[PDB]
C-alpha cells in the first residue's frame, strides 16, 4: 500500500569503507511526531535480523557501525565501517499505516583482490554406472568476482546439453564465490566417448584453466 | 531466552489448505504480537497479517484476506496461520515474527512451502573420490552429488558436522521436474585417507538418511 523504493538496488563496497543504502517513501511514515522506519539483515537462509527500529534507535547487539538516519518519506542507512559477515540483502520496513509494507530490497557485496579459482575434476562413481547414471561433476572453489564461464568437452567437441550449473552465494570470511557444473548423460553415452574435459575462463588469466581425465585411466 | 520454532518444510498438492506453527519459548506468549510475512524466493518480504494470542484479534493485509487464517492456542504457546487452496504463486518462505511495537525483535527459522504438483522421489547419493591414480598431494577436495530428489531440502553434513569449515554446499537447481543439488569439501592431504571422511545426506519425505564413506578408486 505505502510503496518504499530502494536505492541503489546493488552496491559493491571494498572492505573498511563507507556504505549508503537510501529508502524512499511515498508517504510521510514519521507522522503522529516519530519515525515508524525499521531496517533489517537478512543473510541467505536466515530470517531478517533487525537492526534499527525508528530510523535512529539500534537494537541492543547490535553493533554502532550500523547508523540510520531520515524524517519524512527520505530515510538512509549507513554501515561504517563493513565487515566481511555484512554480505546479505538489507530492507527497510515501515510501521504506522495501514498495511505493514517492507522496502525494494539492496544487496550488498565487497570487492577484493581478484583470486583465480582451484578447479577439480570428478569422474562418476561406480555406483552411477549400476543405476545406469553418468554424472561428471566439477568443482571451482573460492575465486573472485562471479563472472565465470564453463565449456564442458567430450573428446575434443563442446556439450552444452545436460549441464546443471549452480552458483554460491558469497562467502561470510573469504569473500568468495564458487560454482559447481554437472555433465548429465546416460551411461550408453559415457562408454562410447573417452576423453572429457572441463574448462573455466576467467578475468584472472587469459588462459583457461583445463582439468580433464580419461576413462581409460 | 526468546525462541521462535517453527515446523519443518512442506509439500502440497494445489486446492489443499495447511497449517503452519510457531512455537514460542522465554517470553510470556500472550502479551506480545505475533507478525507473519511471506517470501517468494529470489524476491521481497511480504506481510500477511499480526494476531494476538490473548484473545481473538487479528487484522490482515488485503491481498491476503481471503487465503490467510491466524490461529493461537495459549496452553501451547503456538501460533498457528492456516492457508487455502494453495496456488503455483503460493510456494514461498513463510515466517513468524514476535513484534514488540513496532519492530520485528525476533524471528522463527521459516517453514519453505512448495507447490509444485510432482511425485516424492528417493535421492541417490553417490560418493566422488579423485581421479583414478594413486594421490596428487599438497590438498586434494571431495565431493559428494545428491543426484534425483523431490522436493527440497537436503541436509548436507560432513563426519557428523566435526569438519564443517571447508565446505561448499550448492543451492538446488530444477531440472526437468527433479531437483539436483553437490557439496564439496577441501581438506589438507596429510588428513586423508588416514581420517575417515564420511558424507551425511539427510532427506525429509522420502525418510532417506544415507551415510557413504569417500573411498579411493
Amino acid at each position: 500500500d505505502i510503496v518504499l523504493t530502494q536505492s541503489p538496488a546493488s552496491l559493491a563496497v571494498s572492505l573498511g569503507q563507507r556504505a549508503t543504502i537510501s529508502c524512499r517513501a511515498s508517504e510521510s511514515v514519521d507522522s503522529y511526531g516519530n519515525s515508524f522506519m525499521n531496517w533489517y539483515q537478512q543473510k541467505p537462509g536466515q530470517p531478517p535480523k533487525l537492526l534499527i527500529y525508528r530510523a535512529s534507535n539500534l537494537e541492543s547487539g547490535i553493533p554502532a557501525r550500523f547508523s540510520g538516519s531520515g524524517s519524512r518519506t527520505d530515510f538512509t542507512l549507513t554501515i561504517n565501517p563493513v565487515e566481511a559477515d555484512d554480505v546479505a540483502t538489507y530492507y527497510c520496513q515501515q510501521s504506522n499505516e495501514d498495511p505493514f509494507t517492507f522496502g525494494s530490497g539492496t544487496k550488498l557485496e565487497i570487492k577484493r583482490a581478484d583470486a583465480a579459482p582451484t578447479v577439480s575434476i570428478f569422474p562418476p562413481s561406480s555406483k552411477l554406472g549400476t543405476s545406469g547414471g553418468a554424472s561428471v561433476v566439477c568443482f571451482l572453489n573460492n575465486f573472485y568476482p562471479k563472472d565465470i564461464n564453463v565449456k564442458w568437452k567430450i573428446d575434443g567437441s563442446e556439450r552444452q546439453n545436460g549441464v546443471l550449473n549452480s552458483w554460491t552465494d558469497q562467502d561470510s570470511k573469504d569473500s568468495t564465490y564458487s560454482m559447481s557444473s554437472t555433465l548429465t548423460l546416460t551411461k550408453d553415452e559415457y562408454e562410447r566417448h573417452n576423453s572429457y574435459t572441463c574448462e573455466a575462463t576467467h578475468k584472472t588469466s587469459t588462459s583457461p584453466i583445463v582439468k580433464s581425465f580419461n576413462r581409460n585411466e | 531466552q526468546v525462541q521462535l520454532q517453527q515446523s519443518g518444510p512442506e509439500l502440497v498438492k494445489p486446492g489443499v489448505s495447511v497449517k503452519i506453527s510457531c512455537k514460542a519459548s522465554g517470553y510470556s506468549f500472550t502479551s506480545f504480537y505475533i507478525y507473519w510475512v511471506k517470501q517468494r524466493p529470489g524476491q521481497g518480504l511480504e506481510w500477511i497479517g499480526w494476531i494476538f494470542p490473548g484473545s481473538t484479534n487479528t487484522k490482515y493485509n488485503e491481498k491476503f484476506k481471503g487465503k490467510a487464517t491466524l490461529t493461537a492456542d495459549t496452553s501451547s504457546s503456538t501460533a498457528s496461520m492456516q492457508l487455502s487452496s494453495l496456488t503455483s504463486e503460493d510456494s514461498a518462505v513463510y515466517f513468524c515474527a514476535r513484534v514488540d511495537g513496532y519492530a520485528m525483535d525476533y524471528w522463527g527459522q521459516g517453514t519453505s512451502v512448495t507447490v509444485s504438483s510432482a511425485k516424492t522421489t528417493a535421492p541417490s547419493v553417490y560418493p566422488l573420490a579423485p581421479v583414478c591414480g594413486d594421490t596428487t598431494g599438497s590438498s586434494v577436495t571431495l565431493g559428494c552429488l545428491v543426484k534425483g530428489y523431490f522436493p527440497e531440502p537436503v541436509t548436507l553434513t560432513w563426519n557428523s558436522g566435526s569438519l564443517s569449515s571447508g565446505v561448499h554446499t550448492f543451492p538446488a537447481v530444477l531440472q526437468s521436474d527433479l531437483y539436483t543439488l553437490s557439496s564439496s569439501v577441501t581438506v589438507t592431504s596429510s588428513t586423508w585417507p588416514s581420517q575417515s571422511i564420511t558424507c551425511n545426506v539427510a532427506h525429509p519425505a522420502s525418510s532417506t538418511k544415507v551415510d557413504k564413506k569417500i573411498e579411493p578408486r
